[PDB]
């Protein structure tokens, strides 16, 4: 149980802090107007482009 | 001067929210909540390393949007409360021209498109060095001159 | 002027086809029928990522053809309805001249070129926002402003 917990523990950490990361990446393009976010980027990043 | 579109946020008024390109913003270091009833339902994304609240505008709402450019010519800009001097890449007033409850008004260059937002200022004498958010090809930008209080 | 061919629905006009360069274009979601034989007749091609209709011109009999241009410098150009305004990356229209209906009217530049074709528009307020398929200089590209309705 311990180690179930902790693994658990650590994946939820690494998923969070990897939202962390994404919306710190993120939010510079989404403050900018026009949002030229390149293809690539918004795969690697999942995102949804503002001007559709 | 042919644009008033900075719309307040509370009724102890500190800042103003502006309507720029597809994007409403505001510096995010003034707390309120922003007015019209139309914008305040508004979801805002934060940054206080640039110190700014971002949404989309509503469709209904956005040809009020003020006209945006990132080019920056040295020289004289027009604002609110006068005329703003870009000299080595830093925007200056005379002292005494902006106050805490100024921030978030933009700067329009001579075709009156939005470069900058102010935040604030920083006294030398007779001028004040503006800590100002601003753009660079594709990315927002701050700069903040030594010694700024925020406005 | 006059290149423009009327689609037409079982009992009204529905849309509007035109000859650009050495082809026929029409907007895919108008259902109706070509006002000329040779054409509504002619095998024509689908494509409904951009909602653009295409055949090619049998250009032995249609030498007519409008003249186009892939570059969309700043400004004002002619929508047989009045001035657009081409600002940023949008075409924006006084909001009384389009109607639904109305939709496969080109945009004609300054020289008389068709730059884009109107696909439909948004209810944008104070004005209304176009709703365009464009090319590049080898591709084309469609523009939807968002809250665009099917015209």
């Amino acid at each position: 149980s311990v180690a179930s917990f902790v693994l658990l523990s650590m994946v939820g950490v690494a998923v969070g802090m990897c939202m962390c990361a994404r919306r710190r990446c993120i939010t510079p393009y989404e403050l900018t107007p026009g949002a030229t976010v390149p293809f690539l980027l918004s795969l690697i990043c999942c995102i949804r482009t503002a001007k559709a | 001067n042919d644009c008033i579109f900075e719309v307040k946020h509370e009724g102890k008024v500190t800042g103003y929210a502006c309507l720029v390109g597809d994007k409403v913003m505001k510096p995010a270091h003034v707390k309120g909540t922003i007015d019209n009833a139309d914008l305040a339902k508004l979801a805002f994304k934060r940054s206080s390393k640039y110190d700014l609240e971002c949404a989309q505008i509503p469709v209904h709402m956005k040809s009020d949007a003020s006209k945006f450019t990132h080019e920056k010519p040295e020289g004289y800009y027009n604002w609110h409360h006068g005329a703003v001097q870009y000299s080595g890449g830093r925007f200056t007033i005379p002292t005494g021209a902006g106050k805490p409850g100024d921030s978030g008004r933009p700067i329009f260059d001579n075709k009156g498109r939005v470069v900058a937002i102010v935040l604030g200022g920083a006294n030398e004498g007779a001028r004040t060095a503006l800590s100002v958010v601003t753009w660079n090809k594709d990315i927002v930008t701050k700069i903040t001159p030594e010694g700024a209080e925020e406005w």
